[PDB]
């Protein structure tokens, strides 16, 4: 798996890849690994894939639930410690096999200025969280790649479009380096889904603009 | 035996005439909730799940009691199984035994009267369903309206008269409005909610301040 | 004690007799049990397994209650065992016995009267069987009909001279809305279910809409 | 059932008229605490978390046993989630069910008044919030001031044509001193305040020396 | 043991084969694996025989008591959640050599489109669930001879005689490559069992139909 | 142990063979595997001796207390799910070496065509259980001699005496190859035990007759 | 209701009558405890903690069942935190919200009444404190001194007209068995929260010392 | 990582590096490990970043929970006695892999002398604890270098400012010869955070403070 997000002036932006593996087999082309978990937030787990969407659908119901009960939403702050509980929850399954890292991106309403207000947190196997201050972060087995990917494009990410192009990118690298995170598949016409989330709250990307952006890409790499 | 249910039950009957107004009433585009409320925090409406809807009257601590179980009951079932196996229908039905169990068996029966309420889904066709539970745990399914709390009987009366199916909002909050006045004022003393059948998801959406006002 | 034990009594007899009513006969097709109810969603007759039904009268909460546990009762015994094991007698045996500890034991008596159903299995010949359940346990084995909920004797009487074995289906509703229009009917304020001992698995059917009116005319 | 309950009301009635006065009420530096109090060691106003306050009137041990279950709340879930989750409101809204379940069940109903305040945080523009919550769990937001305690007719008339919104520190004591007089020194009273100017944590005792500046100078 | 789904227009196919094993040594030749769960979905499992029937009892009894309790069929996701909590509190005995894993093929009442109603669902033994896409699948230690068999032959799946065909190839080449997939035994007369699922429901594909594709296949492959 | 069961023309007809070792010692030279559970179905273990024989105890109490709570007995499909229940039950004790596998034959009352009421269902130690289509089927340490034994004989069975004679067939080549199978024991007077099931019950076959299809085929043989 | 809690509270007031008398003093030296006690081995005043006397009136078992308690309360206090966060400010807090509950809930409501009091600690200067928790829980700052048990008035209002702070050790003695008169060494115990003591304030007065401070 | 904490005339400073790692992999560069419990004491953690955060959050609940229920804050032996009870509560955890020290600094608003009123209170996994009374100390995989570099640096604190000037320079000894401590970063911009406490309670150090004093060691190693 590869989860990337990073921030944009004025919001931020989530994109998964959508391959899963048992081994070096190829179980799955078309899994949806970035979920809007709420208004102004997307989750992206990796890992085992039931304990993934366990945690997206968990934490989904979590938030509601107390946004239904209080009559108002958690604060951001407390949206990592909820997640960051379940995280430290599962560490023992995690430890036998069953392990999932999330990586959660976010549109705090309560900022100050709206231009700065995304948020980006990591998440470690303990729980463990960190609001990550230098714009991207990613998540899985191509992180690495996708994290050296955006260390050199963050530069051209001056909106949202721009904000996606670079996180398709970042995937298309590390489906370059990682067998176990899949590449755009033309074939098929499967791309990676992506989330972004500005002011108006957060938004499935249309297929059509990931496969545009991708398309770009490969006829860029290519010549 | 049969004196202690007696006392219960006008306990309960008189709690519930000593206290403020609800009505619900469908409309063309879903749900309105319209209830007397001079406080700015408390409600007495709320959200259960993503197309149904709550209102209550009678003591708030214990309506709130029961709102909050009824939130638990519809996560905890969404999650179990899946978000659209959530029916108002359910959910009245687990507040009819939970207000059995209550009247029988609490120390003191819950002074309140519920409603619950479901739009369809978005994009489908299907008629607004409203359900009411009283204090003993007693089920009424509704078709236009629903009067809970103070004295009904005359509000009940007003609605008979000026309720038409289909009404646009507007003339639906009037018309609710009318026969609240006929019961016992503007929006510093209401509350007003609607369950949207046109909301893609969440269809519950309150309508305060300004937008009210515009009404 | 005795005096509980009468208040009881009354408070149950009083609780049912202020309920609507609700009429269940064999039919040459299986079992019909019709009951007054203007709800859409709130429903008073039910199914509790292949070939076993439920109907009740009196106050919804405790009868709904009662017919949750029974579905427990004969899904957890077929399980258990195998489907044929689950008979309409064995649910209402379960149903005398819950229904005695509930009269007895409970802040108050359940206002309800419940009938148990069973038709015979798909292919064979066997009579349907009638079960009724009062509000303190006791349990008659009845052969043709049983009536529940308000007043009893006008429908019990107008039934008992106009009710045949083996009727149609039309005929045997005719009979009872008849019956029970006496003692107190449209589509709009009619349940309507069938035990149809010609289904391969699943003999319970409800009757609704269209269907009815067409077998009401 | 109802004597019970009304004896509850009464018991609980009457033990709050006997004891002593409180008053809060909102100025322009955020909420006022005074409550008439002579003991050194004893105290009737409280913080709760870093903008919300309490005040109780009625009987110590009970409203103590509040506050400390006020305080386990909103550091409980301080933590849980953060600490910008606890607000006034939920704080009020506990209260309410809590004083609701020991009127109900309780050996003997709580003989107490509460008021849960909260000002704005740090900065921001935030009308300050006033709730009071009664011995049954009957719950009201009022805008301006609440009192508890003895006879509040007289107080709450004080103020119903002396208050005045945005008032001074000392204008704010003066007319809280000057309200409670119709129901007085710096060993009678206890004085504190929700400074909405405070970074982290709004509540301040107000005594001694300095209580008795605000008083006159 | 090998099972196999797939998506036909306007409904569904599942089968499977016969066999049973105590490692080399056949034990079953006449072994039922596929089951109507429902109304509209059958169940088809591989592993351990005891886990697989209690498995498929089980699901069924849960399934119908709902419908009975609440006076309405669980929703098709319902279903499959449902599924999968059951397999996934099967892992520690899973784990210890009890492993049994389904595959889920149901016919979706309430789908928009209702010629693309079929729905295949895959399970694992953690309680991972994946609704497939693609239009076909199998389970067992045949399902990857079967996949690649469908791979080649599914675009000739164009009613519910071509896709029954297709499943009954699928599972013939199963059986070819996998001796723990019973073939077709034309000297009992004992065949692959298959239930079709369309909007009139599931039923049972009678046996003599199952023959009669053997035979031809048969024919096809000796001349 | 070997322990045979099979369909014959209206019936089925179980039998067991006799021995009990420890390891490679012979203690018992009488035992009875084969118990009437109730008076149309037989069970036969193959196993420890002291699980079987609660297996078969508890089993045969089970069924009858349905019976007299219910009024009416299981039908063959409950049975069968509560001899697998109770297998698997024990399937811990079974992975520390107390394994007992049952072997069930019985007659439907409720079977469509009564002469082919008959029943033969196996299990295994993880409680599945397999109703047998292909007329015969055996349990033990024996069992795959007397099952190929049986493939082979199986044709001559055409009523009650002939399917007596091949299962007792059966269980000497099971005792011929598997030294924990008892053979008859012509010194001693001691032979397989059989029950014979039809529309009439459950019956203990007579040792004498037993005795006689015992010295035929032995005799058969030389 | 209102009348079974009076009855709770006229037992319990009638029970403390019945008593014998006790009184504490704050003199210059730390806090005085005179009680009026003719057993050989059975005390009404005691040590809680370091700087924390306990004093109390009424039925023994009840009285000495709370200091137990409140000895466990002030060493896993001091345990868990640090001995100098033990205060008698919060014993006394502890004391009033137990004897509310015992008073409320128990079969018989407790016939006691507790003094609690908190000397400096060594080398620091601050003014002793003097607490009364009642059967019904209720608390009460004290600057001077407090009576307990039996008739209390007449100590009371003699405590009021001979009381003089800094009294010395031999003169408030003196009007404390005065007050008290309103006594010798074989019918009184007495003991003294000393805060000149390093540690372990309380120190008691028996025989020889006693009636040597008794000329 | 490497906290440092020593004292003044009339206070205490605390200062901790702002590095996370992997392993070998960088995972932080700004990460504040050293926290203001209370107005008058901050906690500096070493070891699991998910314990070192959950230590430092509920101490400080802690702390102010008493203040509010008992109207009056914890004696210092108190705080000290807390947070000790607390480490011995991770112990199994540590054990497993989840370690994490905290190190203490304080200012006793209750001790006699106003000037020698700082503490410092270092712990081990066991939930051991000790008051240092020479001046300094360190936690985490750089303290040894730090504490040796304030062994021959300590002379030289005579206020606060030097005290500073001190604690910065023996995390920069740190992060000289550990990998594990992260030094000052001129590129990016980020410095050492610190707590000063002193009479007046503890506050944070403003970050302009530590990068002139930082850039102030940089130029004079050069
Ligand atoms: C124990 C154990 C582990 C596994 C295992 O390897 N389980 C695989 C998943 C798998 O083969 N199947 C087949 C049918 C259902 C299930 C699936 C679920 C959802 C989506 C696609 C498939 C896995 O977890 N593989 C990992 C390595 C993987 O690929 N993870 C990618 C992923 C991330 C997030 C997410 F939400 C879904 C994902 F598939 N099974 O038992
Ligand atoms: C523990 C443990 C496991 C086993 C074991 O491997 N037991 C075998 C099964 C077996 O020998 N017997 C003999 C008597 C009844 C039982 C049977 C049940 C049902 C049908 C046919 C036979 C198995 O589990 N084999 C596996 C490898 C197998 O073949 N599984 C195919 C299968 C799939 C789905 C299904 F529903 C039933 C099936 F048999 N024994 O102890
Ligand atoms: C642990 C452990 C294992 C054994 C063990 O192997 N115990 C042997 C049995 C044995 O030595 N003794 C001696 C005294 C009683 C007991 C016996 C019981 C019943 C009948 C004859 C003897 C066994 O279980 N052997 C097995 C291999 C065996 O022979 N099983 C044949 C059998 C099948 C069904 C049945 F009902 C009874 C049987 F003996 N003992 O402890
Ligand atoms: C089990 C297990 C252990 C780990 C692990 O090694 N987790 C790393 C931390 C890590 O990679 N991530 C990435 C996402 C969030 C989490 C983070 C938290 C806080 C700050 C920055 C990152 C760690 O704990 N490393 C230790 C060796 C470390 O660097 N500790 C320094 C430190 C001390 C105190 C403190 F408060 C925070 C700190 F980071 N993961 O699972």
């Amino acid at each position: 798996t590869t989860i990337v997000a990073l921030k944009y002036p004025g919001g931020v932006v989530m994109a998964g890849d959508r391959r899963s593996t048992q081994g070096n087999m190829i179980s799955g082309r078309d899994v949806r690994k970035v979920y809007i978990t709420d208004d102004y937030t997307a989750t992206g787990i990796a890992g085992t894939a039931a304990v993934a969407v366990e945690f997206a659908r968990l934490y989904a119901v979590e938030l509601e639930h107390y946004e239904k009960l209080e009559g108002v939403p958690l604060t951001f702050a407390g949206k990592i410690n909820r997640l960051a509980i379940m995280v430290r929850g599962n560490l023992a399954a995690a430890m036998q096999g069953l392990l999932a890292l999330p990586l959660l991106a976010g549109y705090d309403i309560h900022a100050s200025d709206p231009q700065s207000a995304g948020r980006i947190v990591s998440f470690d196997a303990a729980g463990g969280w960190n609001i990550e201050e230098e714009g991207y972060q990613a998540v899985g087995s191509g992180s690495l790649f996708a994290k050296s990917s955006m260390k050199k494009l963050y530069s051209q990410v001056t909106d949202g479009d721009s904000g996606l192009r670079v996180a398709v990118e970042a995937l298309y690298d590390a489906a370059d380096d990682d067998s176990a995170t899949g590449g755009p598949d033309l074939v098929r016409g499967i791309f990676p889904t992506a989330v972004i989330i500005d002011a108006d709250g957060a938004v499935d990307v249309p297929e059509s603009r990931i496969a545009e952006l991708a398309r770009a890409i490969i006829e860029s790499r290519s010549g | 035996m049969e004196q202690a249910m007696r006392e219960r039950s006008e306990l309960a009957r008189k709690g519930i005439a000593r206290a403020k107004s609800v009505v619900a009433l469908a409309y063309a585009g879903g749900v309105l909730f319209v209830a007397e409320n001079p406080s700015r925090s408390l409600q007495k409406i709320s959200e259960l799940y993503d197309r149904v809807g709550f209102a209550a009257a009678g003591k708030f601590n214990e309506f709130d009691n029961l709102r909050r179980g009824g939130i638990q009951f519809a996560d905890t079932r969404g999650y179990a199984y899946d978000r659209r196996d959530v029916t108002g229908r359910q959910l009245a039905n687990v507040y009819a035994q939970t207000l059995g169990t209550i009247f029988t068996e609490q120390a003191k029966p819950y002074e309140v009267e519920l409603c619950v309420a479901e739009v369809a889904h978005y994009g489908e066709t299907k008629r607004p369903e409203l359900y009411r539970i009283t204090y003993d745990g007693s089920i009424a399914d509704e078709p236009h309206f629903v009067v809970m709390g103070g004295t009904t009987e005359p509000i009940a009366n007003a609605l008979k008269e000026s309720y038409a199916e289909n009404a646009s909002l507007t003339d639906a909050l009037r018309i609710a409005v009318a026969a609240l006045r006929a019961g016992s004022l503007g929006v510093a003393s209401l509350e007003v909610a609607v369950l949207d059948a046109n909301r893609p998801r969440r269809a519950f959406r309150r309508i305060t301040g300004s937008a009210l006002q515009a009404l």
